[PDB]
Formats: C-alpha cells, structure tokens, sequence
C-alpha cells in the first residue's frame, strides 16, 4: 500500500486500470461459466428428450405452456415451429418454401441466442492480450523516470534508484496477474461456446429434415 | 489467445547494465 | 525454375549486403 | 523532444513507429465507421427483403441506384444480372442458370469482403512486429552505450543512464504503438467474420429461392 | 533441505502451491487418461474386426443388447444406431431416407457422446503446459522486486536480506518449468491419439451407414 | 563495430549460418509470394473464361496446344476433361463411373499442383522454430565461456568481462530477428495456399456437377 | 567432460538424460531417412510394375512367397486381393458389398504400414519440444546448489562460483543442442511421411476403382 | 507443423543472468 501510494501518478493510474481489468475479468469468469454450464446441461437434456418417441405437437404445446421462459435449444425449436404452423395455414407458401422460411426463423433465433450466450467472451481476449503490454508501459515509464534522475545526481551506486525499478516492476507483476486468468477464460470458454454453436447448427440441420418429412406428410 | 510478453525482454537487458557499471 | 530461385537469392543478398553496409555507415 | 539527438537508425525506428501508430489510429477510425455503415445498410436491406415485394420490382428499384450501391444489396443486384444474362440467352440447362448465378454471387461476396476489410492484415502485422522493432532499436542504443563505455574506464556508474533511457524509449514507443493494434485486431476481425457469415447466409437463401420459384420467371 | 515455504512470502507460497497442485493434477490426468485411451482403442479395433467377420447384423445386435449399461466404444455406437433404426423400421417409416438419416443421426450422437467422454481434462493439460511459465515468471518478478526493495535500503547488499529474493525467484521458475514439462510432453501426443480415434469412429459410421442404406433399399 | 574477430570461432560460425538462414528465408519469401500472386491472378482470369459462356468442348479444343505450359486451373481442366473423354470413349457404357474418374483425376491434379506450389514453404516454419534456439545456444556459449575465463583473475572484477557478455547478447540480436519474418511469412503464405485450395475445391464441386448433368445428355 | 566428473545429487541424471536423448535422436533420424528412402523407392517401383500390362492375378500370385518380407504398397495390394477373393469365391452377399470389405482390409493394412513407417517420429517431436525445459531446470538447480553451498554468510571472496555457473549452464547448453536437430528432423521427416501417405491413398483409390468394375462381373 | 516461436527459453537465460549479477 505504502509503496503503491508513493508518487508516480501514472503508475498509480495504470495499476488502477489493471486492477479494474482484473476484477472485471474475474466477475466475467463466473458470469459466463455458470450460464455456460446451464446451457450445456439444457442442450444435453433436450437432445436426450426431443427424439425420445414423443409426437411433435405434444412438445410444441408443452413449450407453449412453458413459454416466456424458454432458453437454449428449445428456442431454436420453438421459434421455428411458430413460423412453420403460421406459414402452414393454407393459401400460402407451397410445401417446399415453408421449409426454408422455417429454417430462416430457426437460424435468426439461433444466432440471437448465441449472441446472448457470448456476451463478454470477446472482452477477455482483449484484456489478456494487452494487460502485459499496459503493465510494461508502466514499468518502462517508471524506469525512464528513475534513470533521468540518475543523470543529475552523483554516485548513488544503485542505493537510491532501486525502489524506482521496484515500483516499475510491480506494474508488470500486476499486469501478468491480471492477464493469466484472462487467457485461461478466452481459451476454455471460447472452446465451449464453439462446441455449443456446432451442436446448435447440427440440431438445426436435423430439424430441417424433420420438418421436410412433416411437410411431406402434411 | 496467448500471453505475448516479448517486450519484457527489453527491460531484462536494461537491468544487467545497472550492475556491471 | 532454379534460375528464378538463384535470381531471388542474388536479389536478397544484394538487399542484405547494402542493409549491413548502412548499419556500419550509421554506426 | 528527444527525437533530435539519438542515432540516425534510432531516429528512423522512432519515425516508423510513430507512423505505425498514426496509421493504426486512422485505420481504426475509418474501419469502425465503414463497418458500422455496412452493418446498418445490411440490416436495412434485410428488413426491406421479405417485404412481400416480388424480386423483379426490387431489382428494378436497385437498377436506378447502381454506382452508389454497396453491401448485401450488391450481392442481390449483380447476382440477378447473371440470372437474367443466362435467361434471355436461352442456351443453358435448367440447373445451369442457378449454378452460374451462385458463382456470380460468390464472386460478388469475395469482392465485397475484399473491399470491406483492407488494412486489417496490416494491423495484425504491426501488432506482431512493433515489439521486435523496439527491441532492435533499444539493442542498438545499448551497444552504442557499451561502445561509449569502451573509450574510458572509471566504472561508468553515472553517465550511462541517459543512454539507457534514450535506448529504452524506443521500446516504450514500440509497445505504445503495439497496444491499440493488437487490442483492436480481434475486435475488428470478429465483426468482419460476422459480416461474412451474414453474406454467406444471404447467398444460401438466394440460391434456395432461385431453385424453386424464381427459375420460372 | 527443502524448507523454502516457511522462508518465503505468502504470495509466492500461494503460487508454488498452485503450481505443485497443477503438476500433480497433470500427472494424475496422464495416468488416468493413457490407460482409458489404450483400452478404448483396443475395444474399438476388436469390435471392428468382429463386425466384418461374416456375422449377420441381427445376431450381433442381439448379443450386444446384453450389457446395456457399461457399453462403450464403437459397440455402443452400433447398438444405439441399430436399436433406433429397427424401432423406426417397425414403426412404419415407409421412406428409406427417413430411417437411414435417423441411423446417421444416431451414429452422430453416439460418437459425440463417447468421444467427449474420452476427451476429458486434455484441454486442461494443454492450458497448463502453455501457461505455467508465466505464473512462474510472475512469481519470479515478484521475487526480483522483493530483492530490489531490500537492496535499496543500505550501502551494501550483505548477502543476507537479498538471498531470500534470489531463492524465491529461482524456486518459482524451477517449479513453473517442472510443472510445464509433462504437459507439453503429452498434450500433443494425446490429442493426436484422440484425433486418430475420431477418424476411426467416422470411418466406422461411413461403413455402417453405407450398409444400412443398402439393407434399407434392398427391401 | 564488426565484433567478429573478437568473437570466438563458434560464435562467428553461428552468425554466418544464421545470416545464411535469413538469406534463404527471404529468397524463398520473394519467390513464393511472386508465384502465389501469379497463380491467384490466373485463377479468376481462367475461371471467367470457363464460365463466360464458351462451349466446354470448344475451350478444350483451344487447349492441347499448351500441353506442358498449363498452369493450375487450366491443367486441372485439361486433366479432368481428358480423363472423362478417355473413359467415355474407351468404355461408352459407364452409368456413373465417368464422374468418379474425373473427380479422381481432378483430386490428384490438385494435390500435385499445390505440392508444387508450396514447394519451399515448409522450410520457413523449420527456421522459425530453431532460430531462437540456435541464438540462445550462441549466447549461452558466450556466457559460459566468459565465466570460465573469469576463473583466475583477482578481486572478481566483472566490468572487465563486459565485452564478452555483451557479445553473447548480440548472439540473440542477430538471433530471434532471423525468425520473425520467417514465421509471419509462413503463416500468411499458408493462409493464401489454403484460400487457393478452397477455390480449387469449389472448382471441383462445380465441375463434377457439370459432368453429372452432361453425362445423361451426351 | 572436464566439468562433468562430479555432477550433483540431481544434476547427474540431468544432461546424461539429454546426451542419451541426443544419441537416440541421431540414431532415429539416420534410420528413418534410410527406411523412408527405401520405402519411397519401393513404392515407385511397385507403381511402375502395377501400371504395366500385368493382370491382377499374375501380380497377386507373384508375391505369394514373400509374405513377411513384403513391405510397401505391395502388402496393400496383397491384403486387398486376398480379402476380395475370400468373399467372391465364398459368395455370401450382394456383389456391391464385398468391395467394401476389400476397401476396409486395404485401409487397415495402409494404417498398419503407416504406423510401422512412422515409429519414432513422435519421439523426435517430443524431445524437440521437451529438451530446453530440462536444460533450464538443470541450470537453475545448479545455481541454487551453488548459492546454498556458500558456507559463510557473506564470503566476500566470491572468486569460486564461476566453475559452478559454467557447470550449471552446461545443462541448458546440452539440452538446447539436443533440441535443435530433433526439431528440424521432426518436420523434415513428417513432410516425407505425409507424401508417402498421400501417394498411398492415391494407389488405394485407383485400385478400388479398377476392382469395382470387375466386382459386378467377376 | 510449427508456427510459433518460444520466448520462455530466451527470457529464462537472461533471468538467470540477472540472479547471478544480483550476488
């Protein structure tokens, strides 16, 4: 504390910026981890349940009963079905355009859902890719301040400037400490989100064939 | 995606010459 | 096209030698 | 203030780094304006699409505004040209016209992507290079400091530090220029990839509709 | 002689604890992962050999119903893809495309479950291998500054109040490197093996869906 | 200063071999970027003609005069059409084997074409992965040799060994700096080769469909 | 090995493990280049032989006696023909299904051949990725041993550590000198292995294509 | 198949030099 609160307003400001970045990263960690786990569990449960020998209309009306609470895979089902029935009300698109109308309805909703899932993920990438650089700006500026002062004073064989380099390197230490969990997150959570996106894109591709078969029989 | 810390290298160099001087 | 590769090597050598001459020049 | 007394090579290093920073900032402003404008235009055209209007009327409307046309609209407009250029000259297979239109639309998408993002790879290159240029610059200053030390021997405790600072300011400027470039490289590349996905989806939808309804007309 | 934990700061104690835990976790992951990978590969190749050995599909399915709980490998994919396929075939499904697409979907789901079960803690191995010598660097910089502040207090180092910082830095870098060794040693190996298994499963699906299409279109 | 005569024999050899490696990397860079630019320019410049509207048979007739001078897309077209025509004429009874043969010819021609195109690229990646290491070997040799030299003098004077230590640092000054252009060029040129591969893949996807539609009309 | 005559408690295993790694890597690279060149020449010779006018049966029965010494694409041809014959003569199922069995047999034989060829390549890549870390662990351990071995708290006469520092740095020097050849050889051999794999799949696809035609008749 | 330079070995040697020059 005393070393931190000792002159060098730039050092104080940059360290405060790094601390803010660190706390934001550590909040985003849990924020996007709990939601990611919940979404993964929902996706697995819906994958297990959807093709478990249940008529589509029953699941549709169950979702309608469960509406204004939907999240995850069910959305890309429901947002499709509401369109498929809506288009399928006679004197409308013939039974080969309704499939792509429904697919558009599924896909826009899926992209919106993915955006809702990936809220702050593209911030950990830019908090861990520059936190070391910001800390190094702090440390090099501090070393510069501590070396210009040595050009005027005589002697002082490292017995007066050493705290200068210490106060410089503390910025680098805080930068690395803030940057490590940032890249941990920007790897793990990004891979998990990519997995979820692939799974959703795959569920849509199968549900499109399912709707093809339904329209053929209806 | 990966912690790029190559500019820290420069600081390290600057820290040898303070001793042998 | 080994002749093209040799020409490229010669050109790169011409750049590097003048590069290094300038380095000493400015020293 | 210090860009007058350093070595000529260090002068050049500082100059190129400052130019890199200025170019990075200008590119950032230009790209974050043009990408936002393109996204707004794409959203407006998507809203205009699926409005119940026949594609012929939309193409007729787009015909008037040709030179000042960009974004997903072009992907429609040029594509429709191909679809008619192989229709009036009735010398092609029924599936050939849709394939030709798809190829024309893909070429249009590639051209639009090339025009939309221009200096992003330059941003990546500066973000990857600037620390190393700074390292070369400061290494040169450090070696010149040793050369100055070699002249006289009194342990050189006091008179080397200005040289160290004047050598390390090169690295300082280098990483200062590197910060925004690497900060925004991903920020812009992700947006460009989102635009690419949007255009690819639009092309897929156009190809789907062409196969079934628009082929008759 | 290893008693540096007491003769060290709290933060560097924390980072040494983190790194030693990471190393022991990586080693345990290695021991618990290599065995299961080898067993899965052996079971997959054995079942693939048995599948092509002139045995009718119905007999193999009947025999594989069997242990329905502790069933893994390619046999699980086969069972999951055949049970639902025969259910659909008996449940009308007059269109062959419907049943073969359902079988392909079943192959899909079974592989995406089994492979994900196999690929556990491997991204963690890659992450620790990539990031250990930056936690080590952070601890070392902390030690260096803790030494520099001590140096900047008297006219001579005295080699008594500066040695703790040297020991801090050295132990931090050594521990980080020792943690990073096995991770970088084995991450690429295990990932390549998992990719080979993925290719094997994909080719198994290709052959099985080809056979299923032929059977469905025969009658 | 030259700092070569003062440097030890091994250090001088390290400088020489690393200079040679940098020369080779830059020469390969220039040659490969020139060739890739030429191929990319010719790609669309042939594709438009292939899709301008001229008859496929007429375009093939225009070909066969440039037997050995054909470039990527032109050679791909030549091989595919020649194989398809040969199969159809020799057999004249293949229901669907002609398209398979044409696809096989296209695939092998593409593989040969890219293997010729990126003929020297997987050397850049092999110098980017050792240049830091050979430089670090050089500087380690310098440091340990200097310390071994400081084993007889009195007072343990360190400033007297100032040059040699500095020389070791110069080992990595012409060290890592021979790697950065190599790795960046490797990545960028691999990206270009990948985009060209995707372009040729789409070319095949179109060509196989063309033969599929043409086989039943011949 | 003047420095390496006493070692330490843990540094003895260090740099001896690395010397063993370097010797094993040298033996592996020479053996791998020899066997790879022999395999490539044999593959080219078999391609020339098989693309001649010799029929499948003649070539099949020609290599009957070789058996265990048969290496290369000839083993692939033998396994494929054996599998196909075993089904054709013992006619059990439709004629368009035995070709799948022949293709499967050929593919598994190809995988076995590739595994045999690429035997110690992962070890080379592993040691190339691994060696510098044991090197640096060894040198930091040596530095720690030298520092803690300082008897007196001060010991103002410091002119004895230099042999210790040289011995410590020898570990990293040897580790990196072992790293560089392994890292180069890994890519230099993986490129040739990929080439052999590619020209093996080419032969496999061509053989499958030719045997498909006679599968429905013979 | 390598497209990344290693800075850990580059940094650690000069780091060990720093601890050596500390004493």
């Amino acid at each position: 504390l005393d070393l931190f609160l000792k002159a060098s307003l730039l050092v104080k400001l940059i360290m405060l910026i790094l601390i803010g970045f660190s706390i934001a990263s550590w909040a985003i960690i849990i924020q996007r981890t709990r939601i990611l786990n919940a979404a993964a569990r929902e996706a697995e449960a819906f994958e297990d349940k959807f093709w478990s020998g249940i008529e589509l209309s029953r699941l549709y009306q169950e979702s309608q009963g469960k509406r204004d609470n939907l999240t995850g895979s069910e959305q890309i089902f429901y947002s499709g079905f509401k369109e498929f029935v809506r288009l399928h009300r006679a004197n409308s698109h013939a039974p080969e355009a309704v499939v792509e109308g429904a697919s558009r309805a599924m896909r826009i909703s899926m992209n919106r859902e993915l955006e809702n899932l990936e809220t702050h993920i593209p911030f950990l990438g830019t908090v861990g890719s520059i936190s070391p650089y910001i800390g190094l700006f702090g440390t090099v500026w501090g070393i510069m301040h501590a070396f210009i002062a040595l050009g005027a004073v005589k002697q002082a064989t490292l017995q007066m400037v050493a705290p200068g380099i210490a106060e410089a390197l503390i910025a680098t230490a805080i930068g690395l400490f803030a940057a490590i969990p940032a890249v941990m997150a920007y790897n793990r959570l990004n891979q998990r989100v990519n997995k979820l996106e692939l799974n959703y894109d795959n569920f849509m591709e199968e549900f499109t064939a399912i709707l093809h078969r339904q329209a053929f029989t209806v | 995606s990966e912690i790029n810390i190559v500019p820290l290298l420069d600081v390290l160099l600057v820290l040898l010459l303070i001793f042998m001087a | 096209q080994n002749d093209k590769l040799k020409r490229a090597i010669i050109i790169s050598a011409v750049l590097h030698v003048i590069l290094f001459a300038a380095l000493i020049w400015s020293s």
